[PDB]
């Protein structure tokens, strides 16, 4: 029996993450580039 | 080549020692500062350098498999001599 | 988005999960602080259950709400059957964690972070 | 700043605050408080002894690895009071008896040694000097208790004149000799929670206006001694002659001296606390005077 | 038997030079064993082997009496075996350093030491590298 | 090793068992503690010639999983029934 | 007066290093390595040291093993409970300082965070033997307590 | 109903009802150690030592499981030399164990002196474990690959010399224990589990044999060289605690029967797999060659890298069936690996298996379920 | 050749038969099949279908996977469902072991296995434990390794080495505290891969 | 192939069960294990006099870490950091430079002998025999700090202990 | 040089030992009644 869901995933407050680890963060999403020695 | 800082504290093989306002130094008071005596730079500098009659000698440290790996060392150069890598062991041809 | 339910199938039924949970906090508190011989009074740990029960007050998802009190509900059985001991209870409170700067100025006279 | 001792972390257990201490009597009541709360944000800690280091282990948690240094000293012995503190940047003085002894009297141990650490202090270019008075010191007093701490402050503003005097009224606490003391056997009696003491003291090293003066360290209400011994008997559900000059000594207010709030410490009231001192020993709260 | 075995006792008297020297061994050592002497050490530690004994007591130590300017007539400690006889008291080896000396070299210790935690010459552990950054030191003389 | 022959007798006939021929203490039976140096074989791929890696190379012969079917006649079990075992002829009841 | 008070501390001090009675945390594999020193080998009652006393009647602690976070408060309140004079020995890497789990979210990085130890025994774990020297190390730093001789001079 | 809140340390919350127990319920985690989650941030050589420090009893037992899991992902396969020593030291660390759970099974409840003579016995096999490896317990000696290093001339004789007496050891020990009427009046008919109920609850090992099922990996699913060795697998008939007992007595004396055709079967040749992509060369050669010195270098520094996949690989461990669930991402550090402990689901049957039982019976059953809390907490 | 693990076609051929069967039996939750070239068999199914898939292998004839190995969890953080549930299931009717695969998220509950397995009970406590998967209906679901009031679930792959807080001892408060983790010396990343490809057969197209 | 342990009928003729009551009344195996513990006490025990006496170990001991040389003097460490690499427990810290003559060598090698857990792989991976693990097992200190070393405290070990570590790597050498 | 390593003695090692052996001793249970009842009849006489 689905049920309909139309909010954002929004996990922050059953992680255990502490709060200045959320907000204060800044993730780099990137390809590392390669390394030039090789 | 142990020496002494003015303020007394020996000066290790790294040139390590703390300056004259490091309070780090007060975990040597009551006890003591390790310091190898035996430097190597001094003692390698000892060792006669060894006169061969080749371009090319091969060093692998003394006693076999129980020294380094075998490294070739080129004597061409007639101002210096050939320094081993691994050992410091050092070469001149004739 | 249509996902699987944990418990209830829409906010209205997880706020009355939620509401049952914040009575059985709210009932439990005087029995923890006389089993755990704790030195906080009763009104100190129920603004501690109220505290913890608002900064989720924003969730609108049921299935995150559920989620919330299933831990909520592990938390409380822990603190019944006396599972915990003194030193857990007490962790809510962070009594030697002396008090973080939270305006610009502290924060910059104290180091780089944010 | 020397390098060294620049500020480092966030004031946890690993991170290093700057603060390198000689805490002299650490190994009493007010010390282990002290020591603690030095340990506690990463800061360099020297504990001169006395005792049997068996009597120091229960300082050794209390900072990580190599941040607590213990040394041997005597009172009497200048050369090891200029070893303890050659390499630090604030002395702190809680050294201290409640009774005399064949060996140190009151004056020995208020006024010689006090006198002796501030001036090897100085000598040795110490920045900081923190020394423990009292608040009813008084050259007058019937205790020779507080004739010796009102001499020793006198001697220690003296002898380094930048030093912070700090003057507590009785201090209650786990370890005191206070709701302690009531529990086993016309005055008013303003006593100061233990750990209100120690943030004053901790504070008074960072604040750079408290060096040169002198702070009183009151709790936040007045009682009636009496009113104060009944409580303690409720909440508990139940020495020396000088000891009980001391108790009989109203605590004098002195208003011209700051205080705990001045070092951004709020006072902690003894009905918050009393239950965590004597729950061991083991209600309507002791009426105050306004 | 029972006559064969006091015998024994009493040579171990004798085997420990008499009385006092008896009692020497059994109050330090609590054991009086006689056993064939190996060698001694350059410290006064003596060693002793009876194969007759079972693996793990056919070699033993008696400690030197002062050691590195210790007393050590109680005090006795394992580490004050030096490496050289180590090996062949924990039966690394069969051979004892009197008859196969170590191979010599300039830089081994020649007077060993034992453990001196908790004395004032125990180790006390601190960085081996120099300062990384160096500060900018301000002119000595006014411009402002 | 020298237990009197009246002990000996005594804790035999105690332990009902011939102590003395398999006695818990170790003696001269326990090899030398000073050996004969070794020299120890070389394995397979020890040759100077037809010996090329890739003829050898374990690692490069795994291959991802065979998928037999993906959402992208008889009946068997995942293997034979297993057979039952027999009764051990050494010593089949303690 | 002090050559009595001298030789009352070498009384007090044999007394208590010869009837050294330990309570052991086994926590974990290096409380194999304490069995095998109560083993016959070693057989570290010959010393005076029972092979297991409760924790009323202990003189010393040993700490065999990791001490996870979980377990940190009940290692605490056995200490606390131990009638002094009382003392602890960290035995093997765990105990001195996390060993191979320090890095782990659930494991105190040496329990030395949580109660005074006054002996580290090295090793992962360390031999029977080797707990066995640290033992008699403990024993001979009793030797130097010199409790009465500070109190008279108090 | 009287509530009580009280290998390692383990805390049991019980229920009682005068001297009966209702209701035991484990609480475990006291020596977990983020073990699985640690492996992830090592390579497969790196993550090797973790598995001696898991049932801190078995060691070479628990490398060997890990050894074969890497070795079939790799997709390589040791040398008959390594695999006959793996075998010979893998019946060593059998017998390691049941002394251990036998004579601390006893020792638990009050039989304390057949602990004393059969640690006299552990000691000398530590010192087999020693003098292969230089280590009396974490080894860390079995690998992907094979072994580290080749027995020591001389090992073999003094193992001989050592199983040679074994067996009367343990005629001792059934001396003490076996007739005893108050051992059995401790054991006989307690913690009886049906062959049914020891399959669905997960049991292996002596958990499952005991109960008359027959089962032993080293027969039905044999690794390394156990198809060319020759042992009977004890089965009990009853059970319950006393047959397990009779189960691991008559398990260590096939283990001195596997040990001495170990012993007569040893092969020559090489140790570890004549790969130097997997396992390093010799020293001698790392001195000499480059291709050595290279190999020498990555396998010491990177690590081999394992092909991507997923294998679940199983033992007959002392304690029951010891496994992995191994994940390869292709690289050369482990993704996931998951260690499958016996005693896990073991404790997990002790409130089942103590219904209608005393409190000290409690003792008992935990002491025939050979639980160390290394396994599992992990 | 003594250095390479020799293959066994006829468990191969014998495994990819009977996944075929398990395939053609239970279509409504089986999605994928496959065989290791080590010979594994792994059932990769419908989360749905845990119940019914496991009660068929337990209790049919021709499968009669009466033991539960093991039942853990995988965390991929780069899928929509991170989670991957595994049972490892033994057979000794027919000497054989089976792998049955599911997945989830942090937010939809798995069916407990407890009515199939009575051995799943902790291991899935375990499961919700140390990656907060939620197993519906289970008899008694809560932490198991974990410390008491520990937040988070350690063995996800965002979650931490040394996790966000420590303990130690304070003596002003008289009992253990927690507060957030400091290292004296920081956990040293390796970056350890080589940028040259090992594997061909198993190269991901482009 | 299996044998059980425990199936067995016992006799139930007059005999037998004479035998079984005559056990019950006399407590016949009881007596039988008291002749067992008599036996030992007259058997020498497996003691070893500690510290006079030491319990036997091989070459291959893993001991207390030590940092070798070559006869001549100098180092064997040229700091290719290969043991930092492989230490299961991240227990080595290195740092190096040139040496003032040129030299690859370290500045810093620290060893936290409180993280580490005695594996000896660092001294397989080691290229030059310049990390080893020695004899010595009897290092405990009064201190945690005592037990974190630098390059000090591990080359004064080399230095101590180089006599027995150069005989022990001689004896086992040829199994590397 | 030939190769030297870890091996068993030409011919093998000597048989090993491990079945149970539990040596059977003492009287029969008629036995031991006799001269426990022989012992009580001289004892009261
Ligand atoms: C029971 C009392 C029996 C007294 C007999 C003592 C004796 O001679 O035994 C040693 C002697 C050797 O025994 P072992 O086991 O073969 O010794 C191994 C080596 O052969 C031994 O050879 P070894 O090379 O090792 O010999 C060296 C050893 C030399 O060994 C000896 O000489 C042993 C000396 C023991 C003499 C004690 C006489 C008994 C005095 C009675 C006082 C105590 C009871 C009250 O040197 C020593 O260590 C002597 C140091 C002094 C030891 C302290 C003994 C003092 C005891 C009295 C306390 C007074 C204060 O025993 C025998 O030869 C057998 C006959 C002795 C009678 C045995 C009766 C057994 C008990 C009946 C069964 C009941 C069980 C219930
Ligand atoms: C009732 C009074 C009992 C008096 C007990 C006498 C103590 C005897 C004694 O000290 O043992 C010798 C001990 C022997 O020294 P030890 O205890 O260090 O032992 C050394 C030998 N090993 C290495 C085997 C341990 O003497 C002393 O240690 C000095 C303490 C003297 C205490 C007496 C004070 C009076
Ligand atoms: C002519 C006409 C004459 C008339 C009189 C004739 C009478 C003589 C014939 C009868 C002899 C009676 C024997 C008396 C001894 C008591 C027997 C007894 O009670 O033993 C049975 C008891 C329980 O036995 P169990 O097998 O567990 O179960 C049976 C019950 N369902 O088992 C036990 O008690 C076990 C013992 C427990 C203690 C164990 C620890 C010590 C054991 C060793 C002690 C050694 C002997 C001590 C001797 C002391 C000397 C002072
Ligand atoms: N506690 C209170 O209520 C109040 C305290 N104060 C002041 O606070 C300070 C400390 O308070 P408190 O901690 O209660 O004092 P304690 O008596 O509790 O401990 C005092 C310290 O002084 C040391 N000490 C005492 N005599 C000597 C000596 N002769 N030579 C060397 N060291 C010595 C002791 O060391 P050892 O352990 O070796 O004896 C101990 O560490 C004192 O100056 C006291 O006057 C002021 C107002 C109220
Ligand atoms: S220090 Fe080593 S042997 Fe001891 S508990 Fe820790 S991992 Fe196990
Ligand atoms: S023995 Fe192992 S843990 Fe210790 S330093 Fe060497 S590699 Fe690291
Ligand atoms: S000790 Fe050996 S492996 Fe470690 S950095 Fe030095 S040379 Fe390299
Ligand atoms: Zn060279």
């Amino acid at each position: 029996q689905l049920i309909t869901v139309d909010e954002k995933l929004d996990i922050t407050t059953i992680t255990g993450v502490p709060e200045e680890h959320i907000k204060t963060r800044k993730a780099r999403i990137f390809v590392p580039a390669r390394n030039n020695m090789q | 080549g142990v020496r002494t800082s003015p303020t007394g504290e020996k000066v290790t093989h790294t040139g390590q020692v703390y300056d004259d306002g490091d309070y780090r130094k007060v975990r040597f008071v009551g006890r003591q500062k390790e310091v190898n005596e035996n430097f190597a730079i001094d003692l390698i500098a000892e060792q006669p350098v060894s006169q061969v009659g080749s371009r090319v000698i091969s060093c692998d440290g003394g006693g076999g498999a129980l020294g380094h790996p075998r490294v070739y060392i080129n004597l061409d150069k007639e101002t210096k001599t050939g320094t081993c890598g691994y050992c410091g062991l050092q070469f001149r041809q004739q | 988005t249509s996902v699987k339910p944990i418990f209830s199938r829409d906010m209205n039924e997880a706020k009355r999960r939620v509401r049952e949970l914040y009575r059985a906090w709210y009932r439990e508190v005087p029995n923890t602080v006389h089993l755990f011989q704790l030195d906080i009074s009763v009104k100190q740990g129920r603004d501690k259950v109220r505290e913890m029960f608002k900064k989720n007050a924003h969730i609108t998802d049921p299935r995150v709400v559920d989620l919330l009190v299933i831990k909520g509900k592990m938390e409380l059985e822990e603190t019944i059957k006396v599972w915990k001991q003194r030193t857990h209870v007490m962790r809510f409170f962070h009594e030697t964690e002396a008090p973080r700067p939270k305006d610009f100025l502290s924060k910059f006279y104290v180091g780089h972070d944010p | 700043l020397h390098h060294a001792v620049i500020p480092h972390g966030k004031g946890g257990r690993s991170s290093v605050s700057g603060i390198v201490a000689t805490v002299f009597g650490a190994t009493g009541f007010l010390g282990r408080y002290v020591v603690n709360h030095l340990g506690r944000m990463g800061s360099q800690v020297i504990v001169p002894h006395r005792c049997e280091p068996y009597d120091t282990m229960h300082l050794r948690p209390m900072g990580d690895l190599g941040q607590i240094i213990f040394m041997d000293w005597n009172g009497r012995d200048k050369d090891s009071i200029r070893r303890a503190v050659e390499h630090s940047s604030v002395v702190i003085n809680l050294v201290g008896r409640e009774w005399e002894t064949q060996n140190f009297d009151f004056e020995d141990v208020f006024v010689k040694i006090p006198q002796a650490i501030a001036q090897v202090s100085k000598e040795a270019g110490v920045e900081k000097f923190i020394h423990i008075s009292h608040l009813n010191a008084d050259i007058k007093s019937s205790s020779k208790y507080l004739r010796s701490k009102a001499v020793g402050e006198k001697e220690v503003r003296e002898t380094f004149p930048e030093a912070t005097i700090i003057k507590p009224a009785e201090i209650f606490g786990r370890e005191d000799r206070f709701l302690n003391y009531f529990a086993n056997i016309k005055t008013v009696k303003q006593p100061v929670y233990i750990v209100d003491v120690t943030k004053g003291i901790i504070n008074a090293i960072k604040d750079p206006d408290a060096r040169g003066k002198t702070f009183a360290f009151v709790g936040p209400s007045r009682y009636l001694l009496f009113d104060l011994v009944q409580y303690v008997f409720a909440v508990a559900h139940r020495t020396t002659r000088d000891k009980v000059e001391r108790i009989h000594t109203t605590d004098k207010i002195l208003p011209h001296l700051p205080g705990l709030e001045d070092l951004g410490v709020e006072a902690t009231p003894l009905e918050l606390k009393a239950i965590e001192v004597l729950r061991r020993h083991r209600v309507q709260p002791a009426k105050t005077i306004p | 038997e029972l006559l064969q075995v006091l015998k024994r006792g009493l040579q171990q008297v004798s085997g420990h030079g008499g009385l006092r020297g008896y009692l020497r061994v059994l109050f330090r050592a609590n054991d009086v064993r006689v056993g064939t002497l190996v060698g001694e050490d350059k410290y006064g530690n003596k060693y002793y082997e009876d194969n007759k004994q079972f693996f793990g007591r056919h070699r033993w130590v008696i400690y030197t009496t002062e050691m590195n300017g210790k007393n050590t007539f109680w005090d006795v400690d394992g580490s004050m075996v030096p490496p050289e006889w180590h090996r062949w008291l924990h039966c690394m080896t069969d051979d004892p350093p009197t008859v196969k000396p170590p191979t010599a070299r300039k830089f081994i210790w020649t007077n060993h030491k034992f453990n001196l935690s908790g004395t004032p010459q125990q180790y006390v552990p601190y960085s081996t590298t120099r300062k990384k950054i160096q500060e900018w030191v301000p002119p000595s003389t006014p411009y402002k | 090793a020298s237990a009197t022959r009246f002990i000996q007798w005594l804790r035999n006939w105690a332990s009902g068992r011939d102590l003395q021929a398999k006695l818990q203490l170790r003696y001269q039976e326990i090899s030398k503690r000073t050996q004969p140096p070794p020299k120890l074989p070389v394995g397979p791929s020890h040759k100077l010639s037809n010996n090329y890696y890739c003829t050898r190379d374990g690692r490069r012969e795994a291959m991802p999983p065979s998928i037999v079917m993906s959402s992208q006649k008889k009946a068997v079990s995942p293997a034979p029934p297993i057979k039952r075992w027999e009764l051990s002829q050494d010593e089949p009841y303690l | 007066g002090e050559y009595v008070v001298a030789k009352l501390d070498d009384l007090i001090n044999w007394a208590r290093r010869s009837s050294l009675w330990p309570m052991t945390f086994g926590l974990a594999c290096c409380a194999v390595e304490m069995m095998h020193m109560a083993a016959p080998r070693y057989d570290m009652d010959r010393f005076g040291v029972v092979f297991r006393a409760s924790p009323r009647q202990s003189d010393v602690m040993i700490v065999a093993g990791t001490l996870t976070n979980k377990m940190a408060p009940a290692l605490r309140k056995v200490y606390d409970q131990m009638p002094e004079p009382r003392y602890v020995v960290s035995m093997g890497s765990c105990a001195n300082g996390g060993g191979y789990y320090h890095y782990s979210y659930s494991v105190v990085r040496g329990c030395d965070r949580i109660v005074p130890v006054d002996i580290y025994v090295p090793g992962c774990p360390p031999t029977a033997e080797a707990l066995l020297y640290g033992i008699l190390q403990l024993q001979k730093k009793i030797k130097r307590e010199k409790r009465l001789r500070i109190w008279y001079r108090r | 109903n009287l509530t009580l809140n009280f290998h390692g340390v383990l805390r049991l919350v019980m229920e009682l009802s005068g001297e009966m127990v209702r209701k035991c319920d484990p609480h475990i985690g006291l020596l977990h150690r983020g073990t699985e989650k640690l492996i992830e941030y090592k390579t497969y050589l790196q993550a090797l030592p973790y598995f001696d420090r898991l049932d801190y009893v078995s060691m070479m037992c628990n490398e060997q499981a890990y050894s074969l899991a890497v070795e079939k992902l790799l997709n390589i396969r040791p040398p008959p030399r390594a695999q006959w020593i793996r075998v010979l030291f893998g019946e060593i660390t059998r017998l390691l164990n049941h002394i251990m759970a036998v004579t601390t099974h006893a020792l638990d409840i009050g039989a304390m002196t057949p602990f004393f003579w059969m640690f006299e016995e552990r000691e000398k096999m530590f010192e087999f474990y020693e003098r292969v490896s230089g280590a009396r317990m974490h080894a860390a000696y079995v690998r992907p690959g094979g072994v580290h290093q080749d027995l020591p001339l001389g090992l073999m004789d003094d193992i001989y010399e050592f199983s040679k007496n074994f067996s009367l050891r343990i005629d001792e020990l059934e001396e003490m224990l076996t007739n005893n009427r108050i051992w059995r009046n401790r054991t006989v008919d307690i913690g009886i589990v049906t062959a049914e109920d020891a399959l669905n609850y997960g049991f292996s090992g002596v958990m499952l044999r005991g109960s008359g099922i027959q089962w032993d990996l080293r027969k039905t699913q044999p690794y390394d060289v156990y198809d060319q060795v020759e042992f009977d697998v004890p089965i009990g008939s009853r059970g319950d605690c006393y047959d397990r007992y009779l189960c691991r007595v008559e398990e260590m004396r096939q283990s001195i029967r596997i040990i001495s055709q170990c012993l007569n079967k040893m092969p020559p040749g090489e140790i570890k797999v004549d790969d130097a992509k997997v396992s390093p060369p010799k020293r001698a050669e790392m001195k000499t060659s480059m291709e050595s010195l290279i190999h020498h270098f990555k396998l010491y520094t990177e690590g081999y890298q394992v092909p991507p996949g997923a294998t679940y690989t199983a033992i007959e461990a002392p304690k029951g069936e010891f496994g992995v669930y191994l994940v390869s991402d292709g690289s050369s550090r482990p993704y996931r690996c998951k260690i499958k402990a016996p005693g896990f689901a073991h404790l997990a049957g002790l409130d089942k298996m103590s219904k209608g039982h005393m409190l000290a019976d409690v003792v008992a059953i935990i002491g025939t379920q050979d639980i160390v809390f290394g396994e599992v907490d992990r | 050749r003594p250095t390479v693990r020799p293959r066994n076609d006829v468990a191969h051929k014998q495994l990819s038969a009977f996944g075929e069967y398990v395939a053609e039996i239970l279509p409504k939750y089986v999605q994928q099949v496959q065989v290791s070239c080590f010979n594994e068999l792994e059932i990769c199914i419908h989360p749905d279908g845990v119940i019914p898939v496991l009660t068929f292998l337990r209790d049919h004839s021709n499968a009669q996977f009466k033991s539960l190995a093991d039942l853990t969890a995988v965390d991929i953080p780069t899928r929509q469902n991170r989670f991957e549930i595994v049972y490892n299931l033994l057979s000794l009717r027919f000497n054989s072991r089976i792998r049955v695969k599911t997945y989830t998220d942090e937010l939809t509950p798995i069916e407990s296995s407890v009515p199939v397995y009575k051995a799943a009970n902790w291991y899935e406590r375990e499961i919700w434990d140390m990656f907060g998967v939620f197993f519906a209906n289970h008899p008694d679901l809560r932490r198991i390794l974990t410390d008491y009031g520990f937040e988070g679930h350690p063995f996800r792959k965002d979650f931490p080495l040394s996790g966000y807080v420590e303990l130690r001892y304070d003596d002003e408060v008289k009992r253990v505290v927690a507060e957030p983790v400091e290292l004296a010396q920081e956990f040293r990343k390796f970056d350890l891969n080589s940028p040259w490809e090992a594997f061909p057969a198993y190269r991901q197209p482009p | 192939t299996y044998k059980y342990v425990n199936l067995r009928e016992p006799s139930m003729d007059m005999k037998s069960v004479t035998d079984r009551a005559a056990q019950t009344l006399l407590w016949t195996e009881l007596i039988r294990g008291l002749g067992m513990t008599l036996s030992y006490l007259f058997r020498e025990p497996a003691t070893i006099n500690y510290p006079f006496e030491k319990g036997p170990l091989s070459p291959r001991f893993r001991g207390e870490h030590a940092l070798r040389r070559y006869p001549s003097g100098e180092e064997r460490c040229i700091a290719c950091k290969l043991c930092e690499a492989v230490c299961p427990a991240q227990a080595i810290t290195i740092e190096a430079e040139p040496r003032a003559d040129g030299s690859r060598r370290t500045t810093r090698y620290d060893i936290d002998m409180t993280k580490c857990i005695y594996c000896g792989f660092c001294q397989e991976a080691c290229p030059v025999d310049a990390i080893v693990e020695g004899p010595n097992f009897e290092f405990s200190t009064e201190t945690h700090e005592e037990l974190l070393y630098n390059k000090e405290k591990l080359l004064n070990n080399g230095d101590k202990w180089e006599a027995e570590i150069a005989a022990n790597i001689q004896a086992d050498y040829l199994y590397r | 040089s030939k190769v030297k390593q870890d091996m068993p003695p030409v011919g093998g090692y000597g048989p090993i030992d491990y079945k149970r052996n539990l040596p059977r001793r003492g009287l029969s249970g008629y036995s031991m009644f006799a001269v426990g009842i022989g012992a009580l009849l001289f004892g009261y006489w």
